[PDB]
């Protein structure tokens, strides 16, 4: 299952069951915080 | 982890311009469907896995394959340890310009038994030395060297006609990410390797067959696949449209930004 | 010792398996890790940031930067005619292809979710015009009036200050997921951009106008299935 | 107002009447580097205001046919006041770069540039078989332009098309971008942190980012408007730290 | 587990002198970067890993290869058990005067057929058995002698086309610990063998083939691989500059102190 | 019995495994241990204890003793010039590649931390000098002026009854791990030595005094990656 | 003040005014071997003075031209008092020695010894082929000299560079190690235990270890200072334990 | 994982995850404390 059989971290399955996502980075990233709902200007 | 759902909208006639939005700002407007159209309630069980830079790497593609022969230097394989040689992973990594995984290598080895004169003669099952030599380390210049004494090196000493080799490596990189895109020179008067090859120095893998002589020459490929897994992308970037030339550096051919169509207006179907 | 029965699918490299492997160098310190700045944790993220895509995608523009440029003009000529057309699938569609969504589309087989393309007015501050850029769902012919466009779904893109309308094509298919490789099937609809009003100019303006559309995916948008990229063909040893 | 802006980082300061929001790249706004992530062990020298200023650099005529500029920094910034005497005073150097590039155009002005701030753009040689010179890519004193069509011989590979990195260009808002529209928008401010695998880089090697401003409408304007329509960057580092001091490099 | 993490620094004028110690105490300076200069305060999160005597000894290097045939004592490999036959092992284990560790064996046999006028005769799957023999035990002289009856002697019998045969052997030394170095004489009266061949006497270690014979010459190669485990490394010693000459004795050719450089200001680059 | 999939690391000789294996003699009865001064648990301790240095490494020096020694004198001439000059890098440096902490260095790939020169004085008691000894990070020349080498990193060296000063080059890198093999990447700075005063030596005592360098390991210091050293070569069975 | 020492081992006692801090071998002090590390059923016998004392060995001049001696104790100190007569009275020895080398040095004198306890300090044969007898290393009465190159012959490889274990020279710091720096130390004292893998060792075929002293800067006097320069000697076995009542074996 | 599958002390896995360190043994050896922060004499 989820157990890791070798010592080393690295020596284990991929994190595949990990689905950590932050668009805003790249879709949001400007200083002054947008809403969709208001003019961009 | 499923994606956002398609919240329920309506008809509109306000203030709020959800459409209206300006790429000036360098800002990806994050509008809904919902507020451009009026859209139903569609709870979406749609997930965005394997679209994870952890599931996207988690597909392990080749990234070196040479032919090393039994009966020099041509009797086992040098691979200065880039992910660059393959273009199918490489242009994967380079989506990222740093990306810090831990790479799961499985070599694929399978002898070609060279077509001769005489084949009659059946070898015994080839074992493989897959040696890593760290970057400054002994590289050896003979299959029979003492480099090949591996004191220290890691190597797997796969045996022919088994499950293919695999052995994780870490995050080996002097600094804390693999720098996929590195745009510096190797030397500080900015005079030297221009690219990845500067950073991204890991080494080298010789494969070698563990059997000391065959009575006819064998010329096993050594197909080594990376598997990147944990793997943290920093600094995403586009795919590069051009085709690989080298595997040292950036350099490209020019390419059309996609495939052309007849018109601005022309719609296949 | 433990009787192990072993599987049909032993002694087998699975290129998409989760398999633990011995490590290479055991108990390796790892450079310790860095908060470097736009962490991806999904390529999906890499498709919803906006890409200029190349709508004029003509011989030869492809080329230059005239690809991306929508062009537009004040003159009565071809007004009923639309802006552009294209296929809305960005898997195989000239135009969408290469952009972000589409070339973190054609590595997998399968996509999901609602493509939202901004169109930038590249043009005079003065420059004023209506559009109407419409997604026509597929099952009919690829709109050749204005008026077929907008039975379709479709947004009027006033052009002013903010100078940029999202046309969210809003995932308009039979299927939860369409297919990224060109199949009637999965077939996506046509997106065409028309002229709703000219695009009235001050006479100190110029009045072929350019138009930059940005083909992003939303909060829907998901892939399904991996498959190595048509795009990046290797001829031999690099 | 959104599109009013003023940043005051330093002794120099720009204010603006019609910019957008300022792009931080990807979402984190730029400091001083952490102990945590901090791997060498030199007293860092942190000049708050005497590197930490807007440098204007070179104004470029945006021609009609201009296809577009790269500067590649921090390499660019030498021969900029303290950052670059920093910069050849120290062997390794940290700075988040909050790049403004202001092309003031009047409202009858058509044009856009993406005025994206690309982290590691390695560039192409023009002959993939030879490398370029460091000339070729280096922005000591004039911005690199980006050739229409594709070159040839020891240079860069200045395909618009291909951003110089056989890239989409179209596709280069993936790194943190902001489009000057003359439409709307006279500036572009990228507030760009260090970005580089290690957590502090050689300031000449390495360049840490190139900002490349391309013209994807180029510029159109009838007779009788101003023709010489200048792009001027303005990039003030921020966070400005250095460790190593030694031999002045040159 | 990490290193000490670099404490934070000023400007200091005092008498403290941390920079100012005797290398005539014999004890080297326990100062840091913050002593001497004026540091920032860095978390070192680097660990003394892959740096510890057990992880060092964990990769596992070559001690012997011989060359044992099928179809006189050249149908065996006879190995008088010492790291010291390889170098990269030897030195590695040389760095240290006593390691009390376990070692694993894992040989690595694979099989060459020898190139003669006919070979196409193929012999199934080739049984090796790497008997050990404990000093003073029974020694075999054929292949087919007494002494391959494994009443007592540990061998694996390992099978070609397998996974590579592993014995993990414990600490069988007669003192307490394996002297790699060893300045003592054999015999009380100061006459004899000198080096480490007097204490390190563990015995000897005969490899063969199981299989009766073959009908034509294969001369499969024993590449036994040590992987110290369980270390206890006790004296520090440095590496040896000079080469190995002698597998039983330090003996040595005079060896340049370090690479000649053109001067003592000579830095390239 | 249990189905077991292989995985297809199966059937390997990983060199760097923590696979236990059986034992060759079970319940085998090791000597008991004892303390044995000295425990090594990590050679980053032989590493951090002091080791001479070949700083004068000059042809024909390294066959006799004058390779550790560090030449001075009580003489004008070349007092501008640096005493010695050579690279940081304990990897490939002529200078450190063979010392405690560059042989336990060459046996690694990585190497990160603070390498510290003790520099001993072997000269007259009545010998009393100031030298300049001075890390210069990379990224520029190697000083060719006392002014430049004090630009960089640098320590005072007052001679005196303590007769020992020691540099500790403070980790000035851009990554956390520095190569162990020479790369233009990780290249390490440069550590000259030069005159900050004359060593003044009264008429009774020789003017060409000796000084030893010893570089040594701080508690910053480590290695990441294992490599086998390239100094030990075999060219064939012993 | 550190420099001032006395060591009271035993009858004979050692004063010194410039002497460093003493270098107990690898940390560990000397001790009786204890029942739990005993592998001997034998009642050892322990003099506490009678073996446990300063024993002054043969000076040897320290000439400019000396590249370095060696002792190989225990049995350096064959016919050296009641140490030497338990010796060879018995099968098994363990001692912990506190080596005291006096170089007594004017301040006009510049040199610097390294003298260090190499614990199982194998030596190489001048001709790797064969093997020296047992007179060369031995160190019965006089030290044996570390030539300044390469010798051949039936003898011990001397290279003073390569410590005569092709070990180098300057790595010996390795070991426990005290410097006579004539300008600050004119006497080391390395307190060395006993070093061993068995827990006791005979003393004759078995070299406990090997002082060697290494001259690594020349003695370097100008005309009018004593040419004279001696390099003496002095150890002291600390809690020497034996085994094994025997005859006498010469 | 850390789990012995086999009785015998020597047949189990390496240690290396112990990263025990004294390198006053070798650094530190002398008889009397030394500060670095006090003139060594
Ligand atoms: C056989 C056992 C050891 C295996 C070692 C081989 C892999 C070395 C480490 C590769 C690091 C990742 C690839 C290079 C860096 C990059 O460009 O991302
Ligand atoms: C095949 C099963 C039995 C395996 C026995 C072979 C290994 C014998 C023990 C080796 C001890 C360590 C090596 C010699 C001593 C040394 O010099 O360290």
């Amino acid at each position: 299952t989820n157990i890791n059989f070798y010592k080393d971290a690295a020596s284990s399955a991929s994190n595949r069951q990990e689905l950590q996502q932050d668009p805003g980075k790249f879709t949001d990233p400007v200083k002054d915080l947008m809403v969709k709902t208001l003019p961009a200007l | 982890r499923t994606v956002a759902n398609t919240q329920p909208s309506g008809p509109s006639n306000s203030k709020e311009i959800p459409a209206l939005t300006a790429v000036e700002t360098g800002h990806t407007s994050q509008v809904d469907p919902s507020d451009t159209l009026q859209t139903r309630h569609v709870v979406n069980f749609h997930s965005r896995s394997e679209s994870t830079v952890e599931n996207f790497m988690g597909r392990a593609a080749c990234v070196f394959m040479d032919q090393y022969k039994l009966n020099s230097t041509d009797n086992f394989a040098v691979w200065t340890i880039n992910v660059r040689e393959m273009a199918q992973l490489r242009r994967k990594c380079e989506l990222f310009t740093y990306m810090r995984f831990d790479i799961e290598m499985t070599m694929v080895i399978t002898s070609c038994q060279d077509q001769g004169t005489q084949l009659e003669q059946d070898m015994p099952v080839l074992t493989h030395q897959i040696m890593y030599v760290p970057p400054g380390g002994p590289i050896p210049a003979k299959v029979d060297s003492y480099e090949w004494q591996t004191s220290t090196n890691p190597s797997v000493f796969w045996t022919e006609g088994n499950a293919p080799a695999r052995m994780s490596i870490p995050f080996i990189s002097v600094g804390n990410a693999y720098s996929l895109f590195y745009d510096g020179w190797s030397h500080f008067t900015q005079d030297g390797t221009y690219g990845y090859t500067t950073l991204n120095a890991m080494g080298k893998l010789f494969v070698r067959h563990v059997n000391k002589s065959s009575p006819h020459q064998i010329t096993s490929t050594i197909r080594v696949y990376f598997k990147p897994k944990h793997i943290k992308a920093w600094v995403p970037r586009p795919p590069r449209l051009c085709p690989y030339i080298n595997k040292g550096d950036v350099n490209f051919v020019v390419t059309e930004v996609t495939d052309a169509r007849k018109s601005i207006t022309d719609t296949p179907h | 010792g433990v009787p192990v029965l072993n599987t049909p699918g032993s002694t087998q490299f699975l290129t998409s398996d989760d398999f633990q492997s011995p490590s290479a160098m055991p108990q390796f310190d790892e450079t310790p890790e860095m908060h470097i700045p736009g962490e991806v944790r999904n390529l999906m993220e890499m498709a919803e940031v906006d890409s200029v895509v190349p709508v004029n995608n003509i011989t030869g523009k492809t080329k230059s930067m005239e690809a991306y440029q929508i062009a537009v003009g004040t003159g009565n000529t071809d007004k009923t005619k639309p802006i552009f057309s294209f296929q809305m699938d960005p898997g195989y569609s000239s135009v969408l292809k290469r952009t972000l969504l589409g070339e973190m589309l054609n590595y997998y087989a399968h996509w999901s979710g609602s493509v939202k393309l901004t169109f930038l007015f590249c043009g005079s501050a003065m420059a004023t015009g209506k559009l109407l850029i419409s997604y026509s769902p597929p099952g009919a012919s690829v709109p050749s009036s204005r008026k077929d466009a907008m039975l379709g779904t479709h947004i009027i893109w006033d052009i002013g200050l903010q100078s940029s309308c999202v046309l969210c094509v809003p995932w308009i298919s039979q299927s939860h997921y369409r297919m990224v490789q060109q199949d009637p099937y999965t077939s996506a609809g046509y997106i065409t951009c028309w002229y709703q009003t000219n695009i009235v100019v001050p006479p100190g303006a110029p009045t072929s106008c350019d138009v930059l559309c940005f083909a992003s995916a939303c909060n829907d948008f998901s892939v399904r299935l991996l498959r190595d990229t048509p795009f990046m063909a290797q001829p031999g040893k690099l | 107002s959104d599109r009013v802006r003023s940043m005051t980082l330093g002794n120099s300061t720009i204010t603006t009447q019609e910019s957008a929001n300022v792009v931080v790249g990807y979402g984190e706004w730029p400091s001083y580097l952490s102990d945590k992530e901090a791997t060498a062990e030199d007293q860092p020298t942190q000049p708050d205001v005497a590197t930490c200023r807007f440098y204007t650099l070179e104004s470029v005529q945006w021609e009609k046919s201009s296809p577009g500029w790269w500067w590649k920094f921090p390499e660019a910034l030498k021969n900029m006041g303290l950052f670059g005497q920093n910069m050849h005073y120290h062997y390794l150097g940290r700075a988040g770069y909050t790049i403004h590039v202001q092309c003031n155009a009047s409202k009858f002005h058509q044009g856009c540039l993406l005025v994206v701030c690309v982290p590691e753009a390695e560039m192409g040689c023009a002959d993939t078989s030879t490398t370029f010179p460091a000339t070729e890519l280096t922005t000591e004193e004039e911005p690199h332009v980006f050739t229409s069509d594709s070159i040839t011989g020891k240079k860069v590979q200045a395909a618009v098309c291909n951003a110089g990195m056989g890239v989409g260009v179209g596709n280069l808002t993936i790194f943190p971008h902001q489009w000057i529209n003359l439409r709307t928008n006279n500036s572009a401010t990228i507030v760009m942190p260090y970005i580089n695998s290690v957590p502090m880089d050689n300031m000449f090697r390495h360049y840490n980012f190139t900002l490349m401003i391309i013209p994807f409408a180029p510029l159109n304007f009838n007779e009788g408007a101003t023709a010489y329509v200048p792009v001027t960057v303005t990039i003030a580092p921020m966070y400005a730290e250095y460790n190593g001091l030694r031999l002045a490099s040159t």
